[PDB]
């Protein structure tokens, strides 16, 4: 019903591909991976990390407050 | 002439797994639901090889479990594979749900509703399966969960007596829980077929949230080999969890036989229930706590009506991204609080976490979408 | 990996160590004299064992095969005719036979009055068949291991 | 009291990821259990056949099983009779029912130690801390007679008398039976009693680690092949303007 | 199982308290000998089948819970077995400890003839003839 | 607006299958029977679920658990005897359904026929293990007899039978794994029946005339819906008068004794839906040959599509092959009667003649009769 041939109408688009036997499986892996990993980390770390940082802070505070609650009160 | 497009058994396989058009840019998170199916299949297989030696009588339940772990050839592997596979199944399920929330996949409303029915079914299946080995925490968690389920006025006591088969958890409860734990995964498999059918009616979703009809690829061999790699990775974590540390996710107190006379000093379920249990400890009302549990599962089904944006995914909505990660952080907080004793300061922390949870899902996310629309010069 | 895990599950479906423990752990001792028949508990069933003499060997060999209710000679029962190892179960109702009695010196069933010979062939009673000879293996001659 | 004391982490020879158990220590700890701990505690889920190929041979475990009597039956007159034990029998009960166990131990029931390092927080370390941790009670607490002060038991009022002292038993291999050595050996044996599959599990884990370290890069290589069909695809646009 | 069928709760409670049932163990760890209750099953004559075979000369008396449903003929077989004890014919010799009942398979039963005229006394004044006793016990076994 | 019946992705399947399915107008009451089978199947599952709620698969507590179901569970006798008599009525509907398929030439649908033969094998295995499950005398000894004739296979039979047993005899390992397999097999039968209906609906159904029925076709609703409700109510009438008036006319009295390995029964036989197979087995004086003849009896039922040497599909206009068909049906009745008899005079020669005539009518005489009427009607 929603197979190939009637998904969308596309005009004037040219696409180029190679055989997998002509190109490398890992072409310039770390030289183009570590900059991209660092770039993706740069775009997402300020929106991901600080909730988990404040969760770690609340977790350590709750643990030390539980240990102080179990402690004696002279 | 070919049997792929003509044979009616192979036609469904061809249009569901071989020649199904899929977006070319879906990331590794789209593996997880497929992983869930494999996990379900694995559980069923291991469950069948657990049903060949398990005896569902109270005098011979724990002894039959020890006979599996000690005398049956690689019965320890089957049982601990079943338990850690249930845990990895809930890991995949939580990440599948969170990916559906992040990338705006709840616009497929029927797929979302079949999903939340599947979530209820697998939670019930896990609870009854944990009742089955008849340990101390199995019996006491069953007693706690059912006698708090008794909180509906005038209906609750008769309902919990009819669920129990008596005055408490006893041999009738164990037999009927074995039958129900056996019967539920096949209903789960049928609902998963309906889930996949409702998805394949409308196609799947890409991470950008745009229309993926401009660039679509066949499912085979691309997502076939991607799912094979995901299955291998899932098996790596599963076999590491079963073959090196079989008890980071378990409870030692379930290795004692069930004693109705002795109550444990601390009673808690598994971690995938624990956050809900924290909400169950948040409100000091019985019926209010039960409704807090039920709405804490059901507001995920409510969220298709909470979309107030004109952009689907969160890839271009950074404030709602921050608020979503605050929600996931709050879920981790509730999971930690649920396995803690009922003592200060965990009460106010759990109440604040439940208030933040319901405020973020109910109130703050549509307001964030509205003001993002306003800042993109869309809202009036 | 697939062959390994299929072998794991197939070996799991097979016989466990508990059921393998209940067989082939029986030791028949040498302090049992000539003609003394006793029962061991093998596979949840009684098992009569007795040490015999050459006179009973010739007496059991004198009984023909074609005229029997169940045709079996003495050499086809045991390859050591001086050791008799049968199952002490009444084949009709399940009673316990009583050995060293009767005309031929064998088992007697008191629930209905069956007479058996020394080898175990049916001679009188409502039993339509003989007594089944279990398999055994030979250690040093003081000890024989049934099964 | 309400405040607790967590046992520390002792460096066992089986603590590592691939380090198996020390079977000489399991044999010595079995001798400790048979000579000391079997008077009050039970081992219902361990038979004498489990010791074959782990600590003892077939004939040694046969002699160990034959050293004790088992109430078998019924006989042809419907009576229970004593018999020498065989390899298929489990370890004998000290008491037939838990009520006589509570009567003979002043109310407290000694637990069945078949999972006691799997059913306690901290594992056999805690067991070691229970056995070498007996001390004089501090000033302020005055426990009831028939109890003893152990800071590692929850509530610090245990009903168990201190069972291990120096040369409490003799070892057949000429090992000095100090109290710490006996406690370490019985902790190793109780670790084996909960996990008889421990060494096999670690061997399968080592094979799994090598096997997955082989096949993650290879499956990743086939995925990168089939998807590097598309990951070098170049698209261009030619509008007629 | 008898209340609402043949007895009231008081009569069945008195019937249960007539017989003694072993129960326990106590706090000291010993089995005591309490009076019976309504929830108790019917008392076994023998603790194990081996003493049953010893007391009845090899033959084990079976459980008469489904002895109507375990035999062809039902309660007709029980009625013909209890009221069919006759002398053996000539040509067959019966050893001591066996009795000739033609409805038993093999016709040489090991059960002594249990019922006769006025073997017991009825509460309601029914004349306790042998056929009446056999009919009543066949009806009761059909109920059981 | 739109039509919700035909455009909803879930309701389209029910509309295509049971509402707007084109069906022949002239199909007789025999066309009810297969639908009744499906109803009987789910009835079995429902009763089985409640019989799984109080049964313990353990040789010490299997017979006692069955008696506890019969006596102490509220209406447990009703559900148990409904399960047993509905198994018997399931085989009644099975034989009438297969006989309809043989008589009216419905075996030309080859994939549907072979799928049905697979369903037949699965339900026979399910009923065999379920009959082993209550652990009476006849259950234990029938399991022993069937596994011994499985052990008659050379050089792999002994290993296969000690691996099916889980031991050296029939014990509690066999009972537990038979409980697990008897539980799980009807869901496989349900999925296989879904495939069965799929192949039939993509090939269409057959009329008793055997002609092309496309000229006169009617919707399934509301004709065959109400016709199947009437058939369901008649099937309930026969099942309820079997469960409420004669509970034991088909049952075995020796199953009401506890299982004893020391005592063997004087006569050992399986249930009445296995008796013709047992009589075919007992005739051949070779155990490997007997098992070979049993499996090839059901396989020549499967092979019946390849023996069709007539130009007319149904037997409506073929009276010679009609006569041979009723000889075959009466021969099946004879084999059913012989299978419940001991090996005494004159049952051996009667059973041998019955099996020889059964194989000759299925293999030889029916294509010969088809060729004879082909010549006799000047068809070739
Ligand atoms: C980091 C250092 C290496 C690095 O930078 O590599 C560049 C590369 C990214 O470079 P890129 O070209 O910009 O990204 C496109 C990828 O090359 C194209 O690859 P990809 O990113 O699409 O990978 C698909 C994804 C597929 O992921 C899955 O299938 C996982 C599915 C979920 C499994 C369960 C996970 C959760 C369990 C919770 C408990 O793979 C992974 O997530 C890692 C697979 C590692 C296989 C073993 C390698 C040896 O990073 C990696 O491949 C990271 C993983 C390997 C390290
Ligand atoms: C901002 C600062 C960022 C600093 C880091 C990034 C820039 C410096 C990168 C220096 C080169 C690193 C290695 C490059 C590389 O991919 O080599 C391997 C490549 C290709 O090797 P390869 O891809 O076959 O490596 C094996 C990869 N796995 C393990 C995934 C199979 O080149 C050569 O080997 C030559
Ligand atoms: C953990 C990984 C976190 C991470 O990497 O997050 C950043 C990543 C960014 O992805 P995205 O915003 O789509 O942009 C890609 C580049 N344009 O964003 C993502 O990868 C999004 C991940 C979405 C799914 C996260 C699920 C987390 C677990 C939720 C459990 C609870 C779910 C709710 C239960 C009630
Ligand atoms: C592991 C610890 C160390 C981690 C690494 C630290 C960073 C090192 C590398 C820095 C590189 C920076 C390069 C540029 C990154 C740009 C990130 C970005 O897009 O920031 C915008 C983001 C969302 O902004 P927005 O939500 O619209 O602001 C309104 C407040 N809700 O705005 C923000 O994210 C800022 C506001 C965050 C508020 C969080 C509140 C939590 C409660
Ligand atoms: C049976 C009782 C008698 C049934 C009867 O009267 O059948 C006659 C009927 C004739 O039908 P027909 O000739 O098509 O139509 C005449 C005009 N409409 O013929 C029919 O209705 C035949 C259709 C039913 C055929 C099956 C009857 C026997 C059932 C057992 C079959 C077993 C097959 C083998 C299974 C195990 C292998
Ligand atoms: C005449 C009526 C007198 C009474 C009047 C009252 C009315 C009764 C009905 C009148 C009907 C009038 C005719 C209309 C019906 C149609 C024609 C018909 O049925 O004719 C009878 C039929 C003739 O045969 P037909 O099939 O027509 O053609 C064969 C080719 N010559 O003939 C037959 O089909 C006969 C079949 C005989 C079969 C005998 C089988 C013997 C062997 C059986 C072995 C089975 C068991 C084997 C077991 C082996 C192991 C022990
Ligand atoms: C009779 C004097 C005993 C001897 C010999 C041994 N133990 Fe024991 N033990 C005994 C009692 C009465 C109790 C219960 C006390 C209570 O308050 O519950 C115990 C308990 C233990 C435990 C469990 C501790 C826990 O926290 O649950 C352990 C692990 C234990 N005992 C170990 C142990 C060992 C290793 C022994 C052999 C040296 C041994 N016990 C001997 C009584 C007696
Ligand atoms: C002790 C003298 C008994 C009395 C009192 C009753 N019965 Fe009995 N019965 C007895 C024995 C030892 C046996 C074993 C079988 C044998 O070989 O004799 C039986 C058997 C039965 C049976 C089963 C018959 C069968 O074919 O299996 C029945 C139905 C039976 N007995 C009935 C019965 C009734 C109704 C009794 C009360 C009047 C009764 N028995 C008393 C020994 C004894
Ligand atoms: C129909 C298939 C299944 C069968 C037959 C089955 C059977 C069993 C049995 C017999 C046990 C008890 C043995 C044990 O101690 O592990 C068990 C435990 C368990 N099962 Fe399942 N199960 C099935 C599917 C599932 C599924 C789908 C889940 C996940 C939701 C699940 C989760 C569990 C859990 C959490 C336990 C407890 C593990 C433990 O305590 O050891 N089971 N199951
Ligand atoms: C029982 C466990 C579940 C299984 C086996 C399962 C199975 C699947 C499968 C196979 C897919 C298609 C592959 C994919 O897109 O990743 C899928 C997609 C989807 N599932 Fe689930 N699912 C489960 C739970 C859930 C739950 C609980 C929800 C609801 C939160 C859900 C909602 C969705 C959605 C919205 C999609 C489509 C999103 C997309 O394709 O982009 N699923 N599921
Ligand atoms: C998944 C569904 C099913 C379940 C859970 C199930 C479960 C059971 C159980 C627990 C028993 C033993 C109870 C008893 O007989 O006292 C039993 C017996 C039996 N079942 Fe099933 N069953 C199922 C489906 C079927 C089907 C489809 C058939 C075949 C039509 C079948 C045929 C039988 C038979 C013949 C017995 C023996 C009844 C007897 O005691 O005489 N069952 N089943
Ligand atoms: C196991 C239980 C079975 C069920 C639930 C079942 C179900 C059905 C259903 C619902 C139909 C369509 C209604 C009809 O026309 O009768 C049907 C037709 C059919 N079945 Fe089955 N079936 C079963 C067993 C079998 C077996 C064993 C065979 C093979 C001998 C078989 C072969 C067929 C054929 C050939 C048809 C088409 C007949 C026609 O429509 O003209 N079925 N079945
Ligand atoms: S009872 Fe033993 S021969 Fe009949």
């Amino acid at each position: 019903g929603r197979e190939f041939g009637n998904l969308a109408r596309i005009r004037h688009v040219i696409s180029y591909s190679l055989s997998p036997f002509e190109q490398r499986a890992f072409p310039s892996y770390f030289s183009k991976g570590i900059p991209n990993v660092l770039r993706r980390t740069r775009e997402r770390i300020l929106r991901v990390a600080p909730p988990f940082v404040v969760v770690y802070l609340i977790y350590t505070w709750g643990n030390q407050e539980f240990e102080q609650s179990k402690r004696k009160n002279p | 002439t070919n049997m792929r497009k003509t044979h009616p058994l192979f036609k469904i396989i061809n249009h569901s797994f071989i020649d199904l058009p899929a977006p070319s840019n879906i990331s590794s998170w789209w593996n997880f639901g497929s992983l869930l199916g494999v996990c379900l299949m694995v559980q069923i297989i291991t469950g069948l090889f657990l049903a060949m030696h398990y005896t569902s009588d109270t005098m011979t339940a724990f002894s039959s479990v020890t006979h599996i772990c000690r005398d049956v050839n690689y019965g320890w592997l089957i049982r601990y594979m079943h338990a850690n596979g249930a845990s990895m199944f809930f890991i995949c399920l939580f990440l599948h749900v969170g990916r559906g929330l992040y990338y705006g996949s709840y616009t497929f409303m029927e797929t979302w509703n079949i999903g939340v029915l599947l979530l209820f079914a697998v939670m019930a299946t896990a609870f009854m399966g944990y009742v089955l080995p008849w340990g101390q925490m199995s019996f006491w968690g069953a007693t706690v969960i059912t006698n708090l389920l008794s909180a509906i006025p005038y209906i609750g006591t008769t309902l919990v007596e009819w669920i129990w088969g008596g005055f408490s958890v006893d041999k009738a409860t164990l037999t009927r829980f074995f039958a129900f734990h056996f019967i539920l995964p096949f209903i789960i498999a049928a609902l998963a077929i309906v889930h996949l059918l409702f998805l394949h009616e409308t196609g799947s979703n890409n991470p950008t949230g745009l229309n993926s009809d401009a660039d679509k690829i066949p499912f085979h061999p691309y997502y076939t080999i991607k799912d094979i790699l995901g299955i291998l990775i899932m098996f790596l974590i599963l076999m590491t969890l079963v073959l090196f540390f079989p008890d980071m996710l378990g409870d030692p107190d379930n290795y004692m036989p069930a004693n109705p006379l002795n109550t444990p000093p601390h009673i808690k379920p598994e971690w995938y229930f624990l956050f809900a249990y924290a909400i169950l400890r948040s409100i000091p009302n019985k019926l209010g706590g039960v409704l807090a549990l039920i709405l804490s599962i059901l507001i995920l089904a409510l969220m298709p009506f909470l979309h107030t944006s004109k952009q689907r995914s969160l890839m271009f909505r950074p404030i709602t991204q921050i608020l979503y990660w605050i929600l996931v952080a709050n879920l981790l907080i509730l999971t930690w609080i649920g396995g803690q004793p009922v003592e200060h300061p965990f009460i106010i922390i759990g109440q604040l976490a439940s208030i933040s949870y319901f405020s973020i899902i109910l109130i703050l996310m549509p307001i964030s979408g509205i003001i993002e629309d306003k800042m993109l010069k869309l809202y009036p | 990996a697939a062959k390994n895990v299929v072998s794991q599950f197939v070996s799991s479906m097979s016989a466990s160590a508990d059921v393998l423990a209940m067989s082939k752990i029986e030791i028949k001792l040498s302090d049992i004299p000539e003609g003394k028949n006793m029962a061991f508990k093998w596979r949840g069933k009684p098992l009569f064992v007795r040490h015999r003499t050459k006179k009973e060997i010739d007496q059991e060999a004198a009984v023909e095969v074609s005229q029997l209710r169940d045709p079996q000679h003495d050499l086809d029962r045991v390859k050591k005719p001086e050791w008799v190892i049968l199952i002490g179960v009444c084949t009709h109702l399940g009673c316990v036979p009583i050995a060293n009695a009767g005309d031929f010196g064998g088992y007697y069933c008191p629930c209905h009055g069956s007479h058996y010979d020394a080898s175990g062939r049916i001679r009188k009673g409502p039993a339509p068949l003989n007594l089944e000879v279990p398999a055994y293996e030979f250690t040093s001659d003081d000890v024989v291991v049934v099964g | 009291s309400d405040l607790e004391l967590h046992p520390p982490s002792y460096p066992w020879s089986h603590r590592g990821l691939l380090s198996s158990l020390d079977h000489t220590s399991i044999r010595r700890g079995f001798q400790v259990y048979k000579q000391v701990c079997s008077s009050c505690h039970s081992m219902d889920y361990v038979a004498y056949r489990h010791l074959v190929g782990v600590c003892y041979t077939e004939e040694e475990a046969k002699a160990l099983a034959e050293e004790v009597e088992v109430q078998d039956g019924p006989n042809d007159d419907g009576e229970m009779f004593m018999r020498p034990g065989k390899l298929s029998d489990y370890f004998p009960k000290p008491y037939p029912n838990p009520e006589a166990a509570r009567a003979a131990n002043n109310g407290a029931l000694p637990p069945d130690l078949s999972y006691i390092v799997r059913a306690r927080h901290g594992g056999e370390d805690y067991v070691f801390s229970l056995l070498t941790g007996y001390c004089e009670p501090p000033t302020g607490v005055s426990l009831r007679e028939g109890l003893y002060f152990n800071p590692y038991f929850p509530g610090q009022a245990i009903g168990m008398a201190p069972p291990i002292y120096t040369e409490v038993l003799e070892y057949d291999d000429g090992t000095p039976a100090t109290m710490s050595q006996v406690a370490k050996d019985v902790a190793t044996f109780l670790r084996w009693a909960s996990e008889p599959e421990h060494d096999h599990r670690k061997r399968m884990g080592l094979k799994m680690l090598l096997m997955m370290g082989l096949l993650l890069p290879l499956t990743y290589a086939m995925k990168r092949h089939k998807w590097s069909v598309l990951k070098s695809r170049k698209l261009a646009y030619r509008p007629p303007k």
